[PDB]
Parts: structure tokens; C-alpha cells; sequence
């Protein structure tokens, strides 16, 4: 399958989990959190960094009793992932182009949502270099 | 567990 | 957005394929026509009309302009498992459907070796004839 | 139509 949509298959967001701290004992083990939708996307400073694939939901500060489904409905109960319930390979081509459409739409409103905030930073430091100038200062 | 920032 | 790899499956894919083909309304084999029946369209110099079943492989020329499409592809290649398919491509499912790009790989190693087959045949065949010649 | 020939 095309890179693209690998993520749609549990044992592929399994695969992500390098390093995953919880493993079994633990109610949010890499297989319960692909299972639920989310990969891991590691950094230096949010080490246990993850991501619904399909929602692009980022949650950090995960514990051991957490389960990752009951968190992916709490954090982002709008996610069509969630409303899945056949596997993969029963989905009509039909019904998996329509979500991946719905995905590439997260995707840009997530990116989007991204860009007015960071605008809306600069808009603010701009606005404030002005004012001080405005002082007389 | 929570969102970013 | 599918990758390039499958685009062959789906039907104004290889409906696009057919750019400058003869054979328009009026015609039994129409681009929808052979489009439908699993054809695309792979002219060369010296068979502009060539077309080929992208699942099995198929290669047909000499297409006249009351030719089913479908009735030929079933006459010339029986075996081919895209003539089964009943249901239009959304209504598969994804099992159906790597069920098949699975059989279209076999089509396409046992075609790419039937060509091989046919080369060193051919090679042989001047070797051969060099000998014979020499041997005079 | 016929096979490639
Ligand atoms: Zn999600
Ligand atoms: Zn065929």
C-alpha cells in the first residue's frame, strides 16, 4: 500500500512505537493506542508525543491507567475514526475514499488553525513594537 | 492526559 | 487521489488513455465501450489502434467498428478475472480489492515471462540459422 | 480484433 495511507492500519501505527514507555501492565500499551488511532511522534522535548492519524488530535502526558480510546473521545470526540467500526479490509472503496477526503480536510484545517495563531503572534508583537513607539518612547 | 502547547 | 500504480482500475482512468482512437459514436467500441471492457489504449507507430486489458494483460489489434469489446476481450482471453467482476469499483471491498492487485501482479510476472520466453526463442532461432549457414 | 501478432 501507498505510504500515504498506511497509517490506516493498526499494525503500521503499531510499528511507530519505538520507544513507548507503557507496555503490558499498562492500559495504554502500543497496541491499545493504535488501536485507538494514534502513532508516535517523539521529540526531545515531548518524548511521549502522539497523534490521531486521522484527526491530527497531538496528546503529551499520557499515564499508565489511561485508556486511549476513552482519551481520544474526551480530547476529540468529533473524530470520524471513532465512528469506524469495521475493520480495513471490510470497507467499500467507496466508504474509504470518503474518509480519507474527511482526513485530508482535518489535515488542512489543523494546519490552517496552525497558521491564524501564528499570525495572531506576530499581529501581536507588531501592534506592541508600534504602541512603543507611540509613548514618545 | 492533555492536548500540546 | 490514488497512486499511480491503480489508477488503471478505475474506468475514466483508462477512458483518458484512448487520445486519439478512430473508432467514436456510431461504434460498437467506443473509449467508453473499451474503457468499460478493461481495455487501454497503447498505440505505437506500427500499431496505432493497439490496446491492452490492464488486469490480464491482453494485448489486441485489428479492432473494426462492430467489435464488442467485451465479447472480444471474453473470446481472446477467457481467463481473466476483471470479466468476473460484477460490481462497480466503490462497491468492492478493500479485501475484494487487494484480492485482486494481487492477481494483476501474477498476470503481470507470467506476461513479462511469456515475453522472455518468446525473445530467447527468437534468438535461437538466428543462431540456428547463422550455424546452418556455416556450416555450408 | 486479434492478438498482437
Ligand atoms: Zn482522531
Ligand atoms: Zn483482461
Amino acid at each position: 500500500l501507498p505510504p500515504a495511507w498506511q497509517p490506516f492500519l493498526k499494525d503500521h501505527r503499531i510499528s511507530t512505537f519505538k520507544n513507548w514507555p507503557f507496555l503490558e501492565g499498562c492500559a495504554c500499551t502500543p497496541e491499545r493506542m493504535a488501536e485507538a488511532g494514534f502513532i508516535h511522534c517523539p521529540t526531545e522535548n515531548e518524548p511521549d508525543l502522539a497523534q490521531c492519524f486521522f484527526c491530527f488530535k497531538e496528546l503529551e502526558g499520557w499515564e499508565p491507567d489511561d485508556d486511549p480510546i476513552e482519551e481520544h473521545k474526551k480530547h476529540s470526540s468529533g473524530c470520524a475514526f471513532l465512528s469506524v467500526k469495521k475493520q480495513f479490509e471490510e470497507l467499500t472503496l467507496g466508504e474509504f475514499l470518503k474518509l480519507d477526503r474527511e482526513r485530508a480536510k482535518n489535515k488542512i484545517a489543523k494546519e490552517t488553525n496552525n497558521k491564524k495563531k501564528e499570525f495572531e503572534e506576530t499581529a501581536k508583537k507588531v501592534r506592541r513594537a508600534i504602541e512603543q513607539l507611540a509613548a514618545m518612547d | 492526559a492533555r492536548t500540546k502547547q
